[PDB]
RNA sequence: GCUUGACUGCGAGCGUGACGGCGCGAGCAGGUGCGAAAGCAGGUCAUAGUGAUCCGGUGGUUCUGAAUGGAAGGGCCAUC
RNA sequence: UGAGCCUUGAUGUGUAGGAUAGGUGGGAGGCUUUGAAGUGUGGACGCCAGUCUGCAUGGAGCCGACCUUGAAAUACCACCCUUUAAUGUUUGAUGUUCUAACGUUGACCCGUAAUCCGGGUUGCGGACAGUGUCUGGUGGGUAGUUUGACUGGGGCGGUCU
RNA sequence: GUUUAUUAAAAACACAGCACUGUGCAAACACGAAAGUGGACGUAUACGGUGUGACGCCUGCCCGGUGCCGGAAGGUUAAUU
RNA sequence: UUUUGUAUAAUGGGUCAGCGACUUAUAUUCUGUAGCAAGGUUAACCGAAUAGGGGAGCCGAAGGGAAACCGAGUCUUAACUGGGCGUUAAGUUGCAGGGUAUAGACCCGAAACCCGGUGAUCUAGCCAUGGGCAGGUUGAAGGUUGGGUAACACUAACUGGAGGACCGAACCGACUAAUGUUGAAAAAUUAGCGGAUGACUUGUGGCUGGGGGUGAAAGGCCAAUCAAACCGGGAGAUAGCU
RNA sequence: AGGGUGACAGCCCCGUACACAAAAAUGCACAUGCUGUGAGCUCGAUGAGUAGGGCGGGACACGUGGUAUCCUGUCUGAAUA
RNA sequence: UAAGGUGAUAUGAACCGUUAUAACCGGCGAUUUCCGAAUGGGGAAACCCAGUGUGUUUCGACACACUAUCAUUAACUGAAUCCAUAGGUUAAUGAGGCGAACCGGGGGAACUGAAACAUCUAAGUACCCCGAGGAAAAGAAAUCAACCGAGAUUCCCCCAG
């Protein structure tokens, strides 16, 4: 009975490792207590969803994690106005509350 | 009754047939076995006398369908 | 002494049996042996020494070969 | 305790010799600071010559065309015959342990104002037991049948071509 | 005591007692395709089967044959492969 | 009727009347008869329904050979002087009949085998619930008292009331004889006989079902039936016999 | 046709041939009304513990035979125009 | 439809009717005890005993109706045990039993024949059982054929003893 396993079974593979198991240890062990589900090629991508899916909303986020980088370097010049006096203290007014 | 829920393999007759050929009835009686099945769709355990060919279109089919044929078939299981 | 006629295919005509069958058989073809030759030899002086069919086995035979080519199986001859 | 197997590591004295030459292609140097050579030494092989390999110290050295030879280097490579080492893994056997199938004519709970049953919880057995199919044995327990003819009656005896 | 109702009442059957054997309980065993039931709501001082047949004195030799028990070395030996 | 043979004292029949046994179907062959004739004939079916259509087919006109194959020839054999079967002989379809085949197959007749049911109102055993055993005898253990014992033991008397105990009616049975034997009765009667508080007997109800039951065991009993009940069915079993 | 009628009836009677008949219910047919089911064209898809196999049996006229084919109790087990 | 009728053994009595509610015939209705699937529970069939709810110008009691089982469905309820499920109550729909043969399916003899008998036969017959229908079943090629072609199934005649 081929298997894809939930979790890590001793001597046996690692979170998604397809292994010729033997029907009762399937069918009485490894099902009931979750640690498989049969491969059925649904289940190769279904529960491999995990595997397939899972991974591939991450491809194009990876690819749009590039273009909010590119508008770093354009603007770069502020019309700052609280002039560094004597040595550079804060007092003046720039962020966060309110200019109307 | 020795049926099988799954697959409905019955008690069938047939001959011994000794050397000489001498002809008694006989039974064929099928391979039953009352096996607990987990149904992972219902987080419980479900028993039916099965055939051990029944087990093996368990295995190839999926408890969920098979207890679907026999709602179906009726087969208060 | 020399030899394989204890030959192969046939067989006029007979004998004997309810039948199955069993027996005797000149002569014909082919090919042998012995004899100088005439000739003789198809087992043994004769009469007992035996077992139907079925089922199969062996060998031979392109006779048959379930679409066709083969094969299997069957048949035919020999034999167990 | 038995065999398989991708892959790599290791098994190869006609004599010519510096001595443990299966072979063809690929070639002029590979290996050595993810560690050389000269020593001690663990377990094996052994034609008793020395090879393979583990480990420790060691810190800049082992190996070619060679002189010879039908074949010239484990100098790097590649394929592969003879040879035996090793696992992942493959299926074999006995035993031990486990539990999760299965069993429970143990206990408690519920259905349920029920010594049935079912479900649940738990314990105890536990891959046995038991059951199906196949299979050898045994099997007048049961069943179906056979158990001859002649014959101064039949049987005994004798006979049967 | 029992028995051949309807030709046999007996020396036959049974009997208490005796012995052998099986049976550790979901007992053996029996009726049952089975479920289950009886055994037994009993547990080896119990139950089943067998034979003998109060009691008394006793019950001798034979394990080759057949059976049963135990052994498991080897020989042969099925399905399977 | 059966037999070598029967007046036979061998079978059968009391008599009369009525009923009672070689059939039917389909195939096959022979005979007769009719039709057509090297041809004969259709079946189902259609239908204009005993017509007509329908020639699917069947038999026949050629055989030989295991067969391929050949063909008035063929097979055998390497091949026949030859030998075997064939060639020189009209069949075919109806109708009627004689036989054969398959069917119950001329009629009657078994014991029996199998299937499915009905039966424990008889009987056998068990289960539950109720009842019955006149009357008379015997006198176990134990108890009490007295004796006796270091104490137990033991002992005498009185008591006590055991027992598949004794005698004997009901009750249950059935050893003998006689009667009866087309009975009063398909097992009784009469005179005697055994048990009669038990392993007794009896009422009512219940359970066990046929290769099954039950059986203190006789193959006994399971509805006057038992080495496999009864009823119905397979079934007209089969019957080389009468 | 047939049946009766005091013996055998075409013409006595009931009938027969023939021709007529339905308030109501109901059937088999045609047309239609309502509510259901979806025709026609396009690209696709094409029945797995199954076919097949081993073991055992059964069914096919076919008795395991050299025995195809079907069914399957048991153990297995493909291909996918 | 009618001048005659009140079924028969079977008269008589007492009546009905005669031009259209006499009787007779037919359609559609209505009544339709008790038993019996029997269905409220039981039961030695034609009997016994209830429960609930409605109503009833005497409050002694009456009348009617409903109340089986299973299945399917739905609603409400509701364990062990959190959800949940099992379970339980109600309601709706349907089934239930009978019947000659034919039909399909599940099981399945023996006598007999073989001049015995076991393979074989009888025969998938008889019989038991389930289920259905006016017919059932079968049925639209994973069929035959033989290189030509046919074109689901069923039945009849041949093929052919
Ligand atoms: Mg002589
Ligand atoms: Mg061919
Ligand atoms: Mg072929
Ligand atoms: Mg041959
Ligand atoms: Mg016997
Ligand atoms: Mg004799
Ligand atoms: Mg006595
Ligand atoms: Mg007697
Ligand atoms: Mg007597
Ligand atoms: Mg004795
Ligand atoms: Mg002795
Ligand atoms: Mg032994
Ligand atoms: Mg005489
Ligand atoms: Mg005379
Ligand atoms: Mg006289
Ligand atoms: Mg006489
Ligand atoms: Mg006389
Ligand atoms: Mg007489
Ligand atoms: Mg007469
Ligand atoms: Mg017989
Ligand atoms: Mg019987
Ligand atoms: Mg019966
Ligand atoms: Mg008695
Ligand atoms: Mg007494
Ligand atoms: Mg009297
Ligand atoms: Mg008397
Ligand atoms: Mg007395
Ligand atoms: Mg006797
Ligand atoms: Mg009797
Ligand atoms: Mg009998
Ligand atoms: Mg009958
Ligand atoms: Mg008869
Ligand atoms: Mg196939
Ligand atoms: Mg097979
Ligand atoms: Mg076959
Ligand atoms: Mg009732
Ligand atoms: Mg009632
Ligand atoms: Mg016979
Ligand atoms: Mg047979
Ligand atoms: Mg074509």
């Amino acid at each position: 009975m081929q298997v894809i396993l939930l979790d890590k079974v001793a001597n046996l593979g690692s979170l998604g490792d397809q292994v010729n198991v033997k029907a009762g240890y399937a069918r009485n062990f490894l099902v009931p207590q979750g640690k498989a589900v049969p491969a059925t090629k649904k289940n190769i991508e279904f529960f491999e969803a995990r595997r397939a899916e899972l991974e591939a909303k991450l491809a194009e986020v990876l690819a749009a994690a590039n273009a909010r980088a590119e508008k770093i370097n354009a603007l770069e010049t502020v019309t700052i106005a609280s002039k560094a006096g004597d040595e550079g203290k804060l007092f003046g007014s720039i962020g966060t509350r309110d200019i109307a | 009754s020795r049926v099988c829920q799954v697959t409905g393999k019955r008690p069938v007759t047939g001959n011994n047939r000794s050397h000489a050929l001498n002809a008694t009835k006989r039974r064929f009686l099928p391979n039953l076995h009352s096996h607990r099945f987990w149904v992972e769709s219902e987080k419980r355990f479900v028993t039916l006398r099965v055939s051990a060919k029944g087990m093996r279109v368990i295995d190839k089919k999926g408890i969920d369908t098979v207890l679907a044929e026999l709602r179906a078939r009726g087969e208060k299981y």
